[PDB]
Parts: C-alpha cells; structure tokens; sequence
RNA sequence: GCGAAGAACCUUACCAGGUCUUGACAUCCUUUGACCACUCUGGAGACAGAGCUUUCCCGGGACAAAGUGACAGGUGGUGCAUGGUUGUCGUCAGCUCGUGUCGUGAGAUGUUGGGUUAAGUCCCGCAACGAGCGCAACCCUUGAUUUUAGUUGCCAGCAUUUAGUUGGGCACUCUAAAGUGACUGCCGGUGCAAGCCGGAGGAAGGUGGGGAUGACGUCAAAUCAUCAUGCCCCUUAUGACCUGGGCUACACACGUGCUACAAUGGAUGGUACAAAGGGUCGCGAAGCCGCGAGGUGGAGCCAAUCCCAUAAAACCAUUCUCAGUUCGGAUUGUAGGCUGCAACUCGCCUACAUGAAGCCGGAAUCGCUAGUAAUCGUGGAUCAGCAUGCCACGGUGAAUACGU
C-alpha cells in the first residue's frame, strides 16, 4: 500500500509505505550500505522531516536503474508521493520544499559538429 | 578508368581478400553501406524520393 | 542558401513513400532489384506521360502499378503493349510479375507532368520565359493554390548561366501540412545541360 | 607467418634454389618474392631480389636465416636534404 | 622575422617568384616597430584570359592584414598589394593612438 | 551592447553533520572533475584537526577566519583617455563570500606539505589569528585601493 | 498453443491488421489475448550532406521497426484456416 | 583526424619491369550451339603448349567459341561553358510585389512615426489599401497522467528455488497505440491598446528543454574525382592485364588531438550502481589449459527469451612519504599470440628486461550559462585484421554573470 513510484533523471523508484519503526528496506539490504554518503543520506528524509513521521513508518524500496545519486533522488520523490496518499493535509507543507515536482534535467544528445552536447573545437584564426 | 574497374570487382579475385565492396549505381569506392549497397550520396539522393522502405529524415 | 528537399522533408510525415515491402536479410537483394525495375519502366514509357510507379511485393510475388495521365498508350485498343510488360519483366525479376494502370485525373495538377512538358520545349527552341509562364497559367486553372517554376543553366543560348523564376498563388515550403508536389527534369540542348524545378501546392 | 604454422616459404623460389645446389653458388637466382623467411638452405647462395624497379643481389650468410629476404635490398632511395 | 606559404595553383612557383614576393613584403616591418613572428598566407591564380591574382594574410595579434587584387600580369599585383596592406596598418596603428589621446 | 542585466542566482542545499552554506559552498570550491567524495571528506576529517589541535569550536574559529579575510573595498580598473585609473568601489554582499572562499583555497594549495587535509585545515588557523598568505592577500587589496581614494566617486 | 509475431515499418499497416486477426481468430479460437506492444528497435544513420568537403555538416537518417505479438490458448481446426485465410497486405511481415 | 564510415596485395587514380590491340565492359555480322571449369608443363603472374569433359533448354533466346567492321574506352583539360549537391554571412529578421498616389526623372510611399516583442511579432497614428517568401504554429523527442494489453516484461500478496527460480497474478514498474495536459488559461496592479510586473492552480508559465526546418541574394566560394554533360584532346594508348614498389620518406615549419609532469596520488585486496545498441556463410556461454594476449569446446539464440557484457570513476582496508621517485611512459633487445596466400618496407595485441623528455609551460590564444563546462566509462558505421579519428549512450557533477 501507498504506492509513490518516482523518478529521478535515469532512476525510477517504487515505494510501498508501511507504518511501523522507521526501517528502510532497499532490494533486500540494509539503507547504511547501499548509500554511503551520509551526505546523500539527509535527503532521503526530507519528505519525512517537514511533516512529523519519520520514526512511525517503514519503506519496503524495489529501485532499478541510474546511478547512485539517481535512486537518492529517485527514492526522495518516491516517498513524497507514497506520504501524499497517505493524508493529502500534507500537501501545502511538502509543496513549499518543492517536493512533489519531478525534475526536468537530463543528460542532453551529443550534436554532429561538437565534442559533446555544447562543447566546440578548438578555433585557429590563421 | 571505371568502366574496367567495375567489370574486374564483379569476377572472382585470386584470394578471398582481394574481393571488396563497390556502390551498385554510381560505382565509388569509398563510404558504401551494405545494408543497402548504395553510397553516401546515391543513399541521400534516392531516399528523398521515397523509394527505401522504413527510411525516413532522423529529427531524433 | 541551401532548401531540402520538399518531397523528402514530407516522408512518412503526411505522404508515403512509393517502394512499399518489407524483408529482412533479402533488403539489398530486393532494393536493387526495385531499381531495375523502375529504369526498365523509364525506358519503354518515355512517351506516355507516367510519373508514380510503386512496387507492392508479397511472397514472391510483384505487384506494381503505373499512374498514368494519358493510358491509352499503355493500355486499349490494342491491348498487347502491356502483356508485353510482363514478358519483358520476367527475365530480370524471375517472379510472376503483374502491372496495374490507373488514370490520373487534372494531369496538370501532377508536378513530375509539367516537368516534362516544361523541358520539351526547351529544345524546340521555346524561349524559357514563355514556357514557363504558359504552364503556370494552365495549372492554375487546374485548383491549385501555388505555383514556381525556375530554369537554370546556359539560358537561351547566353554563355554565362543564370536562373529565372516565376511565381503566383501560394507555396508555403516550411508548413509541413502542405501537400507540395516536386520534379526535376533534365533539358537536353545543344548549348549545355538544363534543368527545370516545379512545385504545385495541392488542393487539400 | 609468424605464428606455431609457419614458417612460410615461397614455392617457386624455394624450388628453384634446392635445385640449385648441384651449382653451389654458380648462378644468380631472379626473383620477386620478398615474403620469404631465408631458411638454413639458402646459406651460401647468392639471390637477385627486386626491389620495385630492379634486381638486387644479396650473397645468403648463416646470420640471415630467420629475417625475410627484403630485409637486405632497402627501396626508398635517401641520400640527406 | 616573416615567415612565408605561398599556395600556388594553376602555376608554378618559381625561385624568381618567390624572391620577389619575399622581398616586397619584407618592407612591411619599418611600420610596424615590433612584428611578432607569425606566418604569411599567399595564393597566386591565373586565368584563361592572362589575369592575376593575389590574395595575402598576415595575422598579427590585433592585426588581421587583409588584400586582394586583380590585375594583367603577376608582378603588377604583388605591387598594387602592398598598397592595399600599407594603408591597414597605417590606418589600425593611428586609430589606436591617437583616440585614446582624446 | 546585448544582455538584460540581473539573472538569477544557484540554491544552495544545508549539509549534515556540520549544517552551514559556507561548508557546502567550500565543499564545491575545492572539488574537482565532479568527485564529491573526496573534495567533502577532506573537509569533514579537516575539522577533527581544528577540535585536536585548538579545540574551541569546529564551526566557530572557521567563522571569524572568514570575517577576518573577506574584503571591505574592491577595485575595477577603467581605461581612460591617456591613461588606465584603477578606481576603488564597495564590495556587493554576494562577492563578499565568493572572493573569501576562492582566496582562501587558491593559498591553501600553496602551503606546501604533505596532504590537502592538513593544508587548508592549518590556513585557517594562521587567518583566525590574523595571520597567512589569505589575510596578507586582503591587506594588499585595501591599501592598493585606499591609495587611490582620490577618484573613488569622480 | 500459437502465437504469432508481425513486424511493420508503418504501424498504421500493423495495427489495422493486427485488428484483423483478433476479430477472425475469436470467431473459431475465442481464447486470444489482447496484442502486445513489444519495443521497437531503431536505427541512425548520419551521413555527410554535401560531396567533396564540409565533413561538418551531415544528415541523419532512421529506420523504426515496430512490432505486435498475439496469442492463442485453445486452438480451433478452423483457427488455423482462418489465420492462413487472412493474408495481410504488404509493410506487413506475419510469422506463426 | 578535410573527400578517406578503415592504403600490407585489391582498393590505387602514381612508378619500374613483363604483356594485348574490335580490346577488361554493351549493340548490330556469320557458322555451332551451352560456355567453361580441372589437371600437367614453363611459369613472378598475366599468360603460352597438351588431355578429361562444354550435359543449353525451349525454328526462339542469353551468353560462350571463332575473325571482320561499325565501334568501344579515358579518375585527360576547362567548376570562368554547365546541370545537380554543399558551405558562408545567419535561424540574422529581413527581401519584394499588385493597385493607388507624389516627382520632369532616376526614384519615393506602403516597409516611416510613438509603444512593445526573441521576431517588419502585435497595437495606435499615417497617402495608402492589400499580398507573397521569411518569423510563429503544424513534425520528432524529454518532462505529469487515463483506457486498451499482459509476453520473451514486472513480482503486490503467496507456496517453492542456489538464485522471479517453478506454480501463480498484471497489483506496481515496464513496453506502445489512442487521449488529457500549458493555451497570458485565471486573479491583482499598471496601460487607452498591444503588452508588462507579481501571485494562485499544476509535473511543467510566459515561443518549458532539445532537435528537424536555413528567405531575395554575396563570395565567377567548392566539386568535370559520386553522377550527368557543351567544347577541346588521345586512341598499337592519355585504353586494357600481372608482379613488385610507393601514397607510411625527413635537416625542418604550422594546425588538430592523446598521455603526463604525482599524495584530491601510485600499488595491492573486497564490493555496489546504468543507458543506448549489434548478432545467421553471425554472436559466440559453461567447462578445461596457459602468467598473459589466447587455444579447445560447443550450449542457447533468426532474439523484451541467448550472447556480446564483469561498467569505470566512486566506496571500504594496507602500504608507499615529497625524490626525476613505487610519477611518467616514449625508446629498444628477446620470447609469443591473432587475421590473412602473405605482417621486411608497412598491422594490432601479450610476457620479461631497458628506462627518455617532462616537476604546470614565454609572447599569444581557444571553449563554455545547467544536468552545461569538467571528468569517467560504454556502443556503432566503415571492417578478414587495424582509430588517441567520427557518430551516439549513460555515471558523478561546478563556479560566475555588477553591467554595456
Ligand atoms: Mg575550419
Ligand atoms: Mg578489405
Ligand atoms: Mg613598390
Ligand atoms: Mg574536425
Ligand atoms: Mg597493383
Ligand atoms: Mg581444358
Ligand atoms: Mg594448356
Ligand atoms: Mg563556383
Ligand atoms: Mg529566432
Ligand atoms: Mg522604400
Ligand atoms: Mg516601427
Ligand atoms: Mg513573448
Ligand atoms: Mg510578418
Ligand atoms: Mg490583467
Ligand atoms: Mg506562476
Ligand atoms: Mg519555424
Ligand atoms: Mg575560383
Ligand atoms: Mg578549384
Ligand atoms: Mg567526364
Ligand atoms: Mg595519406
Ligand atoms: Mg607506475
Ligand atoms: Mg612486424
Ligand atoms: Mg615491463
Ligand atoms: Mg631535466
Ligand atoms: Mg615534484
Ligand atoms: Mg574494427
Ligand atoms: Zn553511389
């Protein structure tokens, strides 16, 4: 139940939100391992930390694709929109973050001509 | 000097490595796809007319 | 500045293109078998005014049919040129090979016709400024809502090439919900080379 | 070849030279083929090797065998700027 | 110190042609007191109707040295060339001084 | 001639740990080539050098380190007929952390010991006691410009 | 117990006649499952435009290939006939 | 790092030597109708001399045997004789016409003036009223979502498996067809109107991001060598076949790239995370062998099924301790592998040993505004073999923009 399957540029992310202590479950491993940087690791609990739940539920998290940073992004969208679903009272608070929306950024396609999506060659006047 | 160029890759060669691919129309040498046979530019100029199936101007 | 191509450019967009099979692993063998086909057919019927030949295969089988303006040539009275076709098709094709002819109705709506009509008085000693301008004022009485015309190359006998183009009606090229026509044909004189472009936007 | 199959001899130069040893070193051998590593045979004799407009001869000594036979008929022509 | 290519189609590049081309542009250096060295790009062309053509690039850093002419034969447009390039240099150097002297 | 003026400016995201802007905008000076990881734990591990050596408090003394290098006046030179005149001006509040950051990091590379991690953990140290090539630097930039306070609004 | 795979550069061709075995297959075979839009494969080919030089400049061409597949659980004598019967235009590859 | 999306022979257009003249490639002549292929000898081969066979099928035929002609053949010249194709100003916002009017006339007006815009995009005024090619939109792709569909895809809830495995189900992702969605739509202020500023809703707000799309014309811009073609030229050769060489040279000058000058690093051990593509005279697994490049082997796959195919930076431990070094790898000697009839001129890769310049680069100069620069891997075309080039894919991921 509480399904907020999110995406994050290559990484998409299915989220089923459970009440319970506050474990995080990802493709059967424990969260400490499969992201390392605590850095990457304060984002996963900004959806849970502007609305007051963040020891009372457990995510069950089945992530398949991007990198590493991807699914942290990935999985951030992914248990907004599962909370969301929850009780829409939380909308206003996770709005004012900018939570719910689902970045635009992608990688661009290298162009005919350049050395990469804008990058030119080097210029010789003469 | 192509008209004898032509006829000598049609036959046989003395080894298997000698043999080597030539555009069916025009006859150049260089840049020849052998998905089709064509070269580079009688691909151009025959796919704006609509007569390869599937191929179509790439936008993405 | 450089134009594409107003035919290619409308690929699979609004228009089909005219070779319609599909094979795997026999494409090259059956592509260039099609281009054989369609120098055959550009020999024989120089005369009788056809512009759209299409190959529809299926399982050995060659079906084709030719669009022309003026059948009677092709086929009629005499009811033997065609099956002729068919026997002077199998020794290439080696397939059972059939061949269907359909009219085409305001023949000067069809820009591969004008094309042609344009070049041919070209080496009658027209002059180019004529040509042009007779053709455009019979296609226009046709329905259609554009036409341009140019001729380039040693023109009227000048030793120094140029082109000359005349226009009326409306022919949006960057649209791609046109319906434009294009031909280009070849005005074989005794000064040079020529060449003729045509474009009509059509009706609908 | 450089590989366990080899060595790779050319025919026609081969046979004419184990014929020739009746000579011992009594003719010059014309040939064109470059491509062929110099055997312990060879030792001694003397083969005229083309070296893309003419004939060059090398005299076969046992430190040859091994090496191919346009190893010693050089074919750009520099003498300096 | 100018260092010279010259591009020579549809005619051949003689000794005689090189020395002359060398040394009329040679003369450039008196205006401009310090030329970095930097390399000349010179094309000659003939036509069927005994007409010459020269075309010179000299990049210097601020300077794009830039002339082309037409004229009878060779030698008459290496002359009517230095013209063309004199006035360039005269014309970017006293644009430099004397504007930033109000 | 072109460009509308005013545009807008990149968010910056609160680090764990040792929640600031300053650290997560320093942790992105001295990254290179996109690795975060070893620009971010370098910092991190530096501020344990700071708490072993000088134990005061990791977020403060790397505070006034910057108040004491980030400078008050600026200079951007104008060309003017004759001659160029190096004119003084104010510094915006956005510059004031920007040329802090880079000024501090740019000498950090220069120190010359062993490690990265010592390095800038130590330039720190010599900035919170007024001391260093970071302060020295800010000095040269306030008397070269209060020398030229003739022409500061003219 | 049959399925069947169709490939087609147009898919205005496939999907038309997809729709026709669907309807003929269910009449005798009335165990068919929906089609199922299996993923396309494309492919590019750039091309230099001009002929003697302006490597720089190019064009790109692409040839998608778009498949269908349908399936059939209880088979009728007929089924067979009637899928032989329905022969499809061409653009259109059928394969049992 | 331009034609060349692959120069060992072929390619090859050049040179040396060895050869042929209705010819290597098509038409019309005349006799047979299959014609060859192969083996042996001289052969560097082309080619010279002999034997086995040449079975045509249905008076037709295409080729081949035989000699003749009409004839063929030129990558020979002219891109200032041309067709077609392309670059460039420049995706810059301009370039013209019909009717009217002003001026003796070339000309003018419309297209100017006041606002606004990315835009001769729009509004108001006006001796002008309208139109065409351009701008914008229509096309593809990415970002949110509904119905259809569950296989080779997915595994909610399940039982089982070394492993979503097997049974089972489309719940979720997923793939692809059809639709919704963004249109200054709404609100507030400002203005007379265009419009401008801000705010709400939303995934997305001000042509959302990126492509395809390149107006009249300028450079007698490039291409007779992709193809076509006027004129000129050659024709026992400027045409045709073979071997060998060369296009890979080297006192030197210039442009474009790759690798470095180390501690944010080198070395050793463990381990996680992708997208986009290719595969039938093809991909090629397990297993066994070798330090290695590689060898044997043959599974499965005409593929959402099998293979290519273990992603690398990153993370975690030990060691090295600021040196021309445990940095850097050029260069060279030996021993091997692989393709190919053949690796010397002139291929790629492996093992051992040798260990160079180089410690951030003068004057000068180039690229880039957000998933961009920077950095790290992956795939494809050409291809028997050979890319530091080209064309695409994803991982991590900045700084700054006062202003003209
Ligand atoms: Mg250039
Ligand atoms: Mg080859
Ligand atoms: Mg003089
Ligand atoms: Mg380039
Ligand atoms: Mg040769
Ligand atoms: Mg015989
Ligand atoms: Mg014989
Ligand atoms: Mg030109
Ligand atoms: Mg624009
Ligand atoms: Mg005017
Ligand atoms: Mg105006
Ligand atoms: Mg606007
Ligand atoms: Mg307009
Ligand atoms: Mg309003
Ligand atoms: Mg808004
Ligand atoms: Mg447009
Ligand atoms: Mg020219
Ligand atoms: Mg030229
Ligand atoms: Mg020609
Ligand atoms: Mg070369
Ligand atoms: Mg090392
Ligand atoms: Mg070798
Ligand atoms: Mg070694
Ligand atoms: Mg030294
Ligand atoms: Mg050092
Ligand atoms: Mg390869
Ligand atoms: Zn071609």
């Amino acid at each position: 139940q509480y399904y907020g399957t999110g995406r994050r540029k290559s990484s998409v992310a299915r989220v089923r939100l459970v009440p319970g202590d506050g474990k995080i479950v990802i493709n059967n491993r424990d969260w400490e391992d499969y992201i390392p940087f605590a850095a990457l690791r304060e984002v996963i609990k900004q959806p849970l930390v502007a609305t007051e739940t963040l020891g009372n539920y457990d995510v069950l998290v089945n992530v398949h694709g991007g990198g590493y940073t991807g699914q942290a992004g990935a999985i951030r969208h992914g248990v907004a929109r599962a909370l969301l679903q929850v009780a829409p009272e939380y909308r206003p608070a996770l709005k004012s973050a900018g939570l719910l929306t689902r970045d635009p950024r992608m990688k661009e396609r290298k162009k005919y001509g350049l050395k990469g999506a804008r990058r030119a060659p080097q210029f010789s006047k003469r | 000097a192509k008209k004898s160029m032509i006829a000598k890759q049609k036959r046989t060669p003395k080894y298997a490595v000698q043999a080597y691919t030539r555009c069916e129309r025009c006859g150049r040498p260089h840049s020849v796809i052998r998905k089709f046979k064509l070269c580079r530019i009688c691909f151009r100029e025959l796919a704006y007319k609509g007569q390869i199936p599937g191929v179509k101007k790439a936008s993405w | 500045g450089q134009k594409v191509h107003p035919i290619g450019m409308r690929i699979g967009v609004i228009r089909d293109w005219d070779s319609k099979w599909y094979a795997e692993k026999d494409y090259a063998d059956f592509l260039h078998e099609d281009l054989r086909i369609r120098d055959y057919v550009a020999k024989r019927l120089s005369d009788a005014s056809v512009s759209r030949v299409e190959i529809e295969r299926a399982a050995n089988r060659v079906n084709i049919t030719i669009h022309t303006a003026k059948p009677g040539m092709v086929i009629g009275k005499g009811g033997s040129e065609v099956e002729a076709l068919r026997k002077n098709l199998n020794e290439l094709t080696q397939k059972r090979v059939h061949i269907n002819i359909v009219e085409i109705k305001r023949a000067d709506l069809d820009a591969k016709l004008v094309a042609e009509n344009i070049a041919r008085q070209l080496e009658g000693r027209v002059s180019f400024r004529r040509a042009q301008k007779q053709a455009i004022q019979r296609t226009m009485r046709a329905g259609a809502k554009g036409i341009k015309t140019q001729v380039s190359g040693r023109l009227g006998g000048a030793d120094i090439a140029r082109a000359e183009h005349y226009s009326e009606g409306t022919v949006p090229l960057h649209t791609l919900r046109a319906d434009i026509d294009y031909a280009w044909e070849e005005a074989d004189t005794t000064y040079g080379k020529l060449g003729v472009k045509v474009w009509i936007y059509r009706g609908e | 070849r450089s590989l366990k199959k080899g060595p790779f001899v050319d025919d026609h130069l081969m046979k004419k030279v184990e014929a020739a040893a009746e000579s011992e070193k009594k003719q010059v051998i014309k040939t064109w083929s470059r491509r062929s590593t110099i055997f312990p045979t060879f030792v001694g004799q003397t083969i005229a090797v083309y070296d893309g407009r003419k004939h060059v001869p090398v005299y076969v000594q046992e430190d040859m065998v091994g090496h191919k036979l346009g190893e010693f008929a050089p074919t750009r022509t520099y003498r300096g700027h | 110190m100018l260092k010279y290519n010259i591009r020579g189609e549809n005619i051949e590049v003689t000794e005689p042609i090189r020395d002359y081309v060398e040394k009329k542009i040679d003369k450039l250096e008196r205006y401009f007191t310090e030329t970095p060295d930097a390399n000349v790009h010179v094309n000659l062309k003939v036509y069927s109707d005994k007409n010459a053509k020269v075309e010179v690039t000299i990049p210097l850093p601020n300077l794009v040295l830039r002339a082309e002419e037409t004229s009878g034969d060779l030698y008459a447009s290496i002359d009517l060339i230095v013209d063309k390039l004199e006035r360039q240099i005269r014309k970017h150097k006293t644009k430099v001084n004397r504007k930033f002297r109000d | 001639m072109p460009r509308k003026g005013p545009v807008a400016k990149r968010d910056v995201l609160p680090d764990p740990i040792y929640n600031s802007k300053l650290v997560t905008r320093l942790i992105n000076k001295m990254m290179v080539d996109g690795k975060r990881g070893k620009s971010q734990a370098i910092l991190y591990s530096a501020f344990d050098i700071i708490a072993q050596e000088t134990g005061k408090d990791p977020m403060e003394v790397f505070e006034q380190a910057m108040k004491n290098i980030m400078p008050l006046l600026e200079v951007k030179a104008r060309r003017v007929g004759g001659a160029n005149y190096q004119v003084p001006i104010e510094v915006r509040a956005d510059r004031r952390s920007t040329l802090g950051l880079r000024w501090l990091v740019n000498y950090a590379r220069l120190r010359g010991e062993k490690t990265m991690e010592v390095r800038v953990a130590r330039e720190i140290m010599d900035a919170a006691n007024n001391t260093g090539a970071s302060v020295k630097k800010r000095e040269d930039t306030h008397k070269m410009a209060d020398a030229n306070r003739a022409f500061a609004h003219y | 117990k049959i399925r069947i795979r169709l490939k087609a550069y147009d898919h205005r061709i496939l999907d038309q006649s997809a729709e026709k075995i669907v309807e003929t297959a269910k009449r005798s075979g009335a165990s068919v499952s929906g089609p199922i839009p299996l993923p396309t494969e494309k492919s590019i080919y750039t091309v230099l435009r001009a002929v003697h030089k302006y490597k720089d400049s190019r064009e790109q061409f692409e040839m998608r290939t778009h498949k269908r597949l349908i399936d059939i659980v209880n088979p009728t004598p007929q089924t067979v006939d009637s899928l032989m019967r329905l022969d499809l235009p061409s653009g259109v590859d059928i394969e049992i």
